[PDB]
DNA sequence: TTTTTTTTTTTTTT
């Protein structure tokens, strides 16, 4: 393999020259023993490959052609390298960018000559194997003898080039026969997992299916991704296993289940708001009509609605949070349910906060099995280890739920959706594991009338279609007529008719950063008024319609904490808190 | 306004032109004709060896009162030397008669009886032979760059009906290229 | 001029931000527009829009489509990328560009864009599947007398 | 092998020596496909028995020891074709089909086992892309002796010789070549020969640009070879081996898509354009069999073509297109007229359920109970996707994904939470509603509405609705009774079609490739002025039934339904291969559903 | 809002560029659109409408403002763009026309541009009035030479020489000069190159 | 030289 050490002297030339990698790889060799004067890092660097055309073409083309002839000596390059670095006082690995490619595509396809390249590969993903550790260097201590002895173990999935079959054994009392015990806390293990993914289910081409591909994950790619998700995933992807030729079995057609190797993995639609950006958000915070603003641009087409638009970013700030200390939860997140006559645009507008809204994942009535439940998958996959895995509400966890047709879920699926809010939890006794896992999450719902357009003549009782503890945790129910005005008609038309023939993307730019700085906490002056305001509705509400509970003030908090968020001031005041008396009148009226 | 092509000839057209060079016939028969850009001749010796041009040998071959002759250069064992130099030169495209490929089709239509087994035979070497010849032309096709081109041996036919892609491209390349001062 | 693609090829927007004040908005209540306010505008005004001030009325900040991106993009394999999704004029247009603004290292890579495509344009002579979706108007006019010039020779080929 | 090197000289033989007066069309195809980089050719076996009759006598007798020598000599016929030497050059397939003679499916069986069979039936499901060995080398881990086999079709376990023993051979997974497996599951065609019982399924395998070369459920043809291997007596699972195959008319279609071109379909479907009567032609198209009902008739077309989507972001999306209701009392020959409807579809699924035959009407995502892990099953309304719906029995349909039919012809999706699997999946598909009403003419002297099971809401999610009545009235019977006698024996009104074929009329086979192909161009959209009409049309919709209402009647109309008439325009004007539409062209779109607002009032 | 206008118009130049193109050839020019240049020239006149109302304003408050002195050398800049479409859009539809004059007159015995060209009506008058004046300058053309051409006839070169034509239920026969062939319905001929070439784009004879 | 597997989805049913 005396080119393997060509690749290597010639990528050698590429160390140092230009050497603006290398700032990176000595901060990794100062931040270590930064963390190392503590009172953490992965070793592995991001090349964009852009670069490597300015020196070898020869060599670049090869890098995602044969990696399994390139990849590894350049790979040797980077620990090689870093070892020339200080100080005293691992063999590391790569991702790369692109910047690409043949070797662009997409998951819908791949092979014949797609296989055994370095292809970028992006999308959903599901159904996230579980993690499990993985056996790869083996180190014993003989006596009394003593010195130190190891073995190296390689499996198909470690690397890429073919090698001997190592597994499966202990050196076990090499000669003589001395004993050997392992060393534990010293043998190297990399833990290890497969990842298929699934191509976007939309971007499918005719009435075929989703088809999704495994991706094997090492070192830090692991947990560095949820199910669902979307992921350009990078790397090279290996032809394994035998071909049923490996013995007489089995005679037949079928084999060469493969998969990829590496690499990168990057999530995709966070963000990045530099300091410009964010100068220019406060600089709209400033202005005190905005919150009416954010709330017009969120449906372009959509008549007004104003008021639920609100309520919707009202929702997508998160209200905060308080936990208590040594007791339950105030859930601060808030949850919305629409209804009324067919084209309300209730869906269309669920389709809104599918996009913008930085997850979580929508569903049409059904649904099921329990949802964000697992649903205990069974058995096993693998190894003997029966497996839960991320249900819609789970996967939906601090994101928004969104439901079309929330009155046509089974009445069943609705215990566990008590559970989704309240609890706000999620208990699984099934088979099984007893872990009840955080369900805190946004939910918003729409619901058409139980019986045809007699939503607004009929009493809002029987109008529910899914009582009833499920109307408490509704922080809002909005009833929305189809009633006709052709005064109204006329606009109806315009607007729907240029339709066919205040920025959004900046709005998710801006939301994300209302969520984490900063809570507002309360003051008293929201209090000294919104107080008077519940038992205002207590002693008149009642000469009205129904409900009153301390719950729907709860949501006075809330709501109050939302727009306090959108003012991003510090704290929360009196104005907002008139935005929520604001809310729930037109909630009910 | 020809519209069509119009800068390239048609092929239809270059056959017109090609049909105005000169070749041997064998007459059968013993005025003037007058014309124009023939002179010759005098009642013609038959079944003798005479130069004429190609379209009036091909119409009075229409009557078969005259016999075209092959051309020497239009044999197997010929054919055969040119596409062994075309194998073992890889850049140049050795030599022909230059019209040949219009020749060819020209002949077999009509010609056809006066050859000795042309049949089965020559339109397999000459498929070939532009076969070869088309791929050096393809392989050559990635030096294109302004300004030069060297095309040095190639037919006619084998320029003019690839004429319009090298010519509008290269001027792409030209005007660019030049421009960036 | 008198080709379509010629007053089409301005009809592409660059982003610009005026270097001056400019009172009568050329579009709508400005009336008007503070120097230095960033817009997209067709070539065929913005052009002339630097040659005249020294210093011009226009800054002219660098288009999306030459964007290092985009530019080593075609860089990787030229084949694959859709020229008819980035403009689709393009050869009809960083000819302008590379004349207005006078750049000298990308033209050297452009130029090879163009012959890389027309290596493989060539082989197209003989009688699509994915590819000729994906190609630039001139790249595909290049290939009507092109091909149409083969689509002649054969049926002239035999009877 | 120098027997079959022979054979390779015969095949040599066979392609530079070919012709048809006069160019080789098999030698100018492989140059022509070297640029394609299609490295495989397709031959007709009657310039081969035109050629030689010899090796087509033994290459009908044991083709399988055969076929791939047939490559190993055209792979280097294009050795001596592609370049000159003195790469890599991949090994061709090959793709023959000949018109050969059919055979029926459930007549097969031993016999004509390991030879070629022509044949039809239709593919129900594609099995996932699996790739599969080309060529392979291996070092000994033993005696570190490096093997290299190719790895040729049509197991073979590797070969153990340089303890050593008894075969220690692995892969090298790095320099390796391959190629994609299809593994097509295919029925026989609906028609014959089931007698009495199931259709069967024979299982069949594409490879290399064989592969997704035919969409689920399309008619197709195939022609490969009958074989057999074990897959757990002796009891081998029965297969064909698949060369070459071709699509039945077209198919063609998939994807983006083709024509190609066959320039007379433009002027073609110009002059359809300029024919004033072309709508009305269409109309002519639709049925053969069903004399009048002229309106619901004008209904059908506009669907096909697909009417306005436009996707303004945000990702805000219009249908299209839209919904049509067939209702009506038994003699409406809605069914009948259905069984058009479907067979004019370039690509739909025939839906009387419940769901179609045995189709969940919603893919219901069905775990693999071997290896465990839901997979999704498909389901009608999704492979139906960018095609027709068809619904019978809509009064019966599945209540619980009666609603995902409430929702994926609006929202053009199906979202599927449930298990494991989150991906919302396109419909894209256009509803038409065939049910029949309850009790008939009964609905008519009571209320209209709740009809459709308990809601009227379906309605609104529904466009066209169109209540057929046909009373028992005179002379409009007594011509279609007319009508009838012809259309029976001798096809006394289907002879009178063709001479209007002639005069004016579709083919209607043609009326595929019309719909598919404008289909594919670009969305339709009407002036402003045709909209503001549709404004002021339905201000007095509106206004009318709200007027109409004055009476408390219960009911009918949405501002969907609007948006519904809309989309008929771009509909009826996709029909025009116009980017735009005119005042009276959407006109006549307000007079076909201005029967439905009587619909209404009624 | 602007210039874009024309935009559309050079856009449907493209496409009706594309008609005559492959086209296969049909012509038929879909229309002059009327309106919409009219549009274009309501705003154009309505440009230097502003412009010459600017011409009096930099006369008096504006005092020569190098802004003020913008908007000339920007407006106008508009102008050119119009007329850049405007002229393009018709030199289309003229090269098209002319194209469509020189192939048929058309050919004998033209004997009229009467029905040729079926636009007729929908091409607009004033390219009516000059197209047939334009062919009537054709016609002078025929007085150059003298040859005798038969510019518009012999395209094609000729063989060889002799074939045979077809008629198409074609009568007939029109054939007073030279001699007469007598054109019947499904009617053949042996026949030279030369009389074959008027009656074959004449539409009559057919088969080559 | 062999290893090892019961929920979840849907269904037809009193
Ligand atoms: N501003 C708008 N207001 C109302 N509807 C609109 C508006 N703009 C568009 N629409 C359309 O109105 C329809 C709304 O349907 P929608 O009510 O959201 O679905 P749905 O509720 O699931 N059907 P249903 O369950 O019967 O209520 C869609 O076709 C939208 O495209
Ligand atoms: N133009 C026609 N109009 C009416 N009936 C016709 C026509 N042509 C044929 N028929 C005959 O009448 C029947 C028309 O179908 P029809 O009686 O309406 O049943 P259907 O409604 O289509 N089926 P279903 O959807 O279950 O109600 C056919 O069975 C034909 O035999």
């Amino acid at each position: 393999d005396a080119v393997f050490g060509d690749r290597v002297r010639r990528f050698q030339e590429f160390l140092d020259t230009f050497t603006s990698y290398r700032d990176s790889v000595r901060s990794i060799q100062v931040y270590n023993s930064n963390n190392a004067a503590n009172y953490i890092l992965p070793h592995r660097i991001i090349i964009s490959l852009d670069d490597l055309r300015e020196f070898d073409r020869s060599f670049w083309s090869g890098i995602l052609v044969e990696p399994a002839y390139f990849i590894p000596p350049a790979e040797k390059a980077l620990t090689d390298l870093a070892d020339s670095m200080d100080d005293v006082p691992h063999p590391w690995k790569l991702s790369f960018k692109g910047s690409f490619g043949a070797h662009a595509l997409s998951p819908r396809t791949l092979t014949a000559q797609h296989l055994n390249k370095l292809v970028s590969v992006e999308g959903i993903v599901t159904k996230t194997s579980l993690v499990r550790p993985k056996l790869i260097r083996s180190v014993h201590y003989a006596a009394k003898t003593g010195r130190f002895h190891y073995r190296d173990y390689t499996d198909a999935t470690t690397t890429l080039t073919t090698r001997i079959p190592t597994p499966a054994i202990y050196p076990t009392e090499d000669t003589e026969g001395n004993k050997l015990t392992t060393e534990y806390g010293y043998s190297t293990f990399i833990d290890h997992q497969r990842i298929t993914v699934q191509e976007m289910p939309e971007m499918a081409p005719a009435g075929q299916l989703p088809r999704s591909i495994d991706v094997i994950l090492d070192d830090d790619l692991v947990d560095k991704t949820k199910p669902g998700d979307r992921v350009n995933v990078v790397g090279v992807f290996k032809s394994l296993g035998a071909g049923g030729m490996n013995q007489s079995n089995s005679n037949t057609l079928i084999g060469f289940k493969t998969l990829i190797l590496g690499n990168t993995v990057y999530p995709l639609h966070r963000q990045m708001l530099t300091d410009f950006d964010i100068r220019n958000i406060n600089k709209l915070s400033k202005k005190k009509d905005i919150f009416d603003i954010l709330s017009q641009s969120l449906a372009p087409s959509i008549y007004g609605h104003d008021h639920i638009k609100k309520a919707i970013l009202l929702m997508l700030m998160g209200g905060v949070e308080k936990n208590l200390e040594n007791g339950s939860h105030l859930r601060g997140d808030i949850n919305i349910l629409m209804v009324g006559d067919p084209s309300t645009a209730k869906s269309q507008l669920l389709r809104f906060v599918l996009n913008t809204a930085s997850l979580a994942i929508a569903t049409t009535g059904r649904g099921s099995s329990g949802v964000g439940l697992t649903a205990a998958v069974t058995t096993d996959r693998e190894t003997g280890e029966r497996r839960l895995e991320a249900g819609a509400m789970v996967l939906a966890d601090r994101g928004v739920v969104c439901i079309d047709e929330f009155d046509k879920m089974t009445d069943v699926d609705r215990v566990a959706i008590h559970e989704v809010m309240e609890q706000q939890t999620v208990t699984i006794a099934k088979a099984g594991i007893h872990t009840t896992l955080n369900a805190r999450c946004s939910v918003i719902a729409a619901a058409n009338p139980v019986f045809g357009q007699y939503d607004v003549n009929r009493d809002p009782h029987q109008n529910i279609a899914l009582p009833d503890s499920l109307l408490s945790r509704f922080d809002l129910l909005f009833v929305v007529t189809d009633d006709i005005n052709e005064i109204r008609d006329r606009s109806i038309s315009e607007h729907v008719l240029r339709t066919h023939r205040v920025t959004i993307p900046f709005l998710r730019k801006y939301v994300q950063y209302a969520k984490e700085r900063v809570i507002p906490q309360l003051t008293q002056e929201a209090i000294n008024v919104i107080v008077k305001n519940y038992t205002d509705l207590r002693n008149d509400d009642n000469t009205k319609k129904s409900p009153i509970t301390a719950r729907t003030l709860e949501t006075l908090i809330r709501l109050a904490t939302a727009h306090a968020k959108v003012r991003l001031s510090k704290t929360v005041n009196k104005v907002d808190a008139k935005v929520a008396a604001n809310l729930l009148r037109f909630a009910l009226l | 306004l020809p519209a069509h092509l119009q800068q390239t000839f048609s092929p239809e057209e270059i056959q017109f032109i090609v049909e105005n060079e000169p070749i041997k016939i064998f007459p059968r028969i013993t005025w003037q004709l007058i014309t124009t850009d023939d002179k010759a001749l005098n009642n013609m010796v038959a079944m003798r060896s005479t130069e004429v041009v190609l379209w009036i040998a091909l119409l009075l071959k229409q009557q078969s009162k005259c016999s075209i002759v092959a051309p020497q250069w239009l044999t197997t064992k010929e054919l055969d030397r040119k596409i062994q130099y075309e194998k073992t030169h890889p850049d140049r495209f050795s030599e022909l008669p230059w019209n040949w490929l219009v020749l060819a089709r020209i002949l077999f239509n009509k010609a056809k009886d006066d050859f000795h087994d042309p049949i089965h035979e020559l339109r397999g070497k000459i498929q070939d032979l532009r076969e070869i010849r088309q791929i050096k032309v393809l392989k050559g096709l990635k030096y294109l760059n302004e300004s030069h081109l060297q095309l040095d041996n190639l037919s006619l036919l084998e320029i003019n009906e690839l004429r319009p892609f090298i010519t509008e491209i290269m001027d792409k390349l030209r005007e660019i290229h030049t421009a960036s001062l | 001029y008198y080709d379509i693609d010629d007053v089409l090829a301005d009809g592409t927007e660059f982003p610009c931000k005026f270097q001056y004040d400019i009172p009568g908005l050329g579009y709508n209540p400005g009336r008007p527009i503070t120097k230095n306010t960033k817009l997209s505008l067709p070539l065929w005004l913005a052009r002339i829009l630097a040659i005249v001030g020294p210093v011009p009325f226009v800054e002219l900040l660098p288009p999306d489509m030459f964007s290092t991106k985009v530019m080593n993009a075609i860089k990787t394999d030229p084949v694959a990328l859709d020229l008819h999704s980035i403009n689709s004029h393009f050869f009809s247009l960083a000819i302008k560009w590379i004349m207005l603004f006078s750049e000298k290292e990308l033209a050297n890579v452009v130029s090879e864009l163009l012959l890389q495509r027309a290596q493989e344009l060539n082989h197209h002579a003989s009688s699509t599947s994915t590819f000729l979706l994906k190609l630039e108007e001139m790249e595909k006019e290049i290939y009507k007398k092109s091909h149409e010039s083969y689509k002649d020779t054969k049926r002239w080929m035999f009877k | 092998d120098d027997d079959n090197t022979e054979i390779i000289k015969s095949f040599k033989n066979f392609i530079l020596e070919f012709r048809l007066d006069s160019q080789f069309i098999y030698r100018d195809q492989l140059r022509n496909n070297i640029l394609v980089k299609n490295y495989s050719l397709t031959v007709n076996m009657e310039h081969l028995i035109g050629y030689n009759e010899d090796i087509y006598k033994k290459l009908s007798d044991e083709p399988s020891d055969i076929i791939p020598l047939f490559e190993t000599a055209i792979t280097q016929v294009a050795k001596r074709i592609s370049i000159l030497s003195r790469n890599s050059l991949p090994t061709f397939q090959l793709i023959l089909n000949s018109n050969a003679n059919q055979i029926p499916l459930r007549d097969l069986d031993s016999e004509h086992v390991s030879k070629i069979v022509r044949l039809s039936g239709i593919i129900i499901s594609t099995s996932v892309l699996s790739s599969r060995a080309t060529y392979l080398s291996i070092m000994c881990r033993n005696c570190r002796h490096t093997t290299s086999i190719t790895i040729n079709n049509f197991t073979v376990s590797l070969p153990r010789s340089c303890n050593c023993g008894p075969d220690p051979y692995i892969i090298i997974h790095e320099s390796s070549k391959f190629i994609d497996q299809q593994f097509l599951k295919l029925q026989e065609i609906p028609e014959l020969v089931p007698v009495g019982e199931m259709p069967r399924n024979l299982t069949m395998t594409c490879d290399r640009y064989l592969t997704n070369k035919v969409i689920p459920g399309t008619r197709v043809t195939i022609v490969g070879i009958y074989s057999i291997y074990n897959s757990k007596v002796a009891i081998r699972t029965p297969y064909i081996k698949i060369l070459g195959i071709q699509s039945d008319v077209e198919t063609s279609s998939i994807w983006n898509s083709v024509t190609m071109f066959t320039e007379e379909e433009e002027e073609e479907f110009l002059q359809l354009s300029r024919n004033p009567k072309l709508y009305e032609i269409l109309t002519n198209s639709i049925a053969p069999s069903i004399f009048g009902n002229e309106d619901i008739k004008k209904a059908i077309v506009c669907l096909l073509m697909g009417g306005s989507k436009k996707i303004l972001p945000d990702g805000m999306r219009l249908r299209g297109d839209i919904n049509v209701l067939l209702l009506g009392d038994p003699g409406t020959a809605k069914s009948q007229l259905l069984k058009f409807v479907e067979k004019v579809s370039p690509i739909a699924v025939y839906t009387s359920g419940k769901g179609s035959s045995a189709a969940g009407l919603t893919a219901s995502v069905q775990r693999d109970p071997m290896t465990r892990e839901f997979y999704l099953e498909g389901g009608a309304m999704v492979l139906a996707d960018g095609g027709v719906v068809c619904i019978d029995e809509f009064d019966k349909m599945r209540d619980e994904d009666r609603v995902a039919i409430h929702e994926a012809m609006e929202q053009q999706t199906i979202s599927i939470a449930k298990a494991g699997i989150t991906t919302v999946l396109n419909s894209r598909t256009s509803v038409l509603a065939a049910a029949n009403p309850i009790y008939g003419r009964y609905d008519d002297l009571k209320s209209p509405g709740d009809n459709i099971d308990f809601q009227t809401t379906i309605l609104s999610r529904f466009d066209m609705i169109f209540i057929v009545k046909d009373d028992h009235n005179e002379e409009r019977d007594i011509s279609i009774a007319n009508h009838v006698i012809n259309i029976h024996t001798g096809n006394a009104n289907a002879m009178q079609n063709q001479q209007e074929e002639n005069g004016s009329e579709i083919s209607i086979e043609k009326m595929k490739r019309y719909i598919t192909y404008c289909r594919l161009k670009c969305a339709p959209r009407l002036s402003p002025q045709a909209a503001e009409k549709l404004s002021s049309n339905f201000v007095t919709i509106r206004k009318q039934l709200l007027i109409n209402e004055l009476e408390s009647t219960e009911r009918p109309i949405t501002i969907r339904q609007l948006e519904a008439i809309i989309r008929i325009t771009e509909s009826l004007a996709k029909l025009e291969l116009s980017p735009i539409a005119q005042e009276r062209h959407v006109d006549e779109a307000i007079r076909l559903f201005q029967a439905s607002t009587m619909d209404a009032a009624s | 809002m602007y210039g874009d206008l024309g935009n559309k118009l050079v856009l449907e130049a493209k496409r009706t560029k594309q008609l005559y193109a492959r086209s296969n050839q049909d012509v038929n020019l879909p229309m002059y659109h009327e309106d919409i240049i009219r549009n274009i020239l309501k705003e154009v006149s309505n440009l230097r409408k502003n412009t010459e109302y600017l011409k009096e304003q930099q006369q008096l408050g504006m005092l020569d403002d190098k802004v003020a002195k913008c908007q000339y050398f920007v407006t106008l800049l508009c102008m050119e763009r119009n007329k850049r479409c405007l002229l393009a859009y018709q030199r289309l539809r003229t090269d098209i026309l002319d194209s469509m004059a020189w192939n048929n007159n058309g050919l004998d015995l033209m004997s009229s541009i009467t029905f040729s060209q079926q636009d007729t009506n929908n091409l607009s008058h004033q390219e009516q009035e000059y197209l047939k004046e334009y062919c009537d300058l054709i016609t002078d053309l025929k007085s150059g030479d003298l040859v005798d051409i038969d510019l518009s006839g012999s395209l094609v070169p000729p063989s060889d020489v002799f074939i045979d034509v077809r008629v198409l239920k074609d009568a007939g026969e029109i054939q007073t000069e030279y001699g007469v062939f007598n054109l019947i319905k499904d009617s053949q001929f042996f026949v030279r190159q030369s009389d074959v070439e008027r009656l074959i784009q004449q539409g009559y004879l057919q088969k080559i």
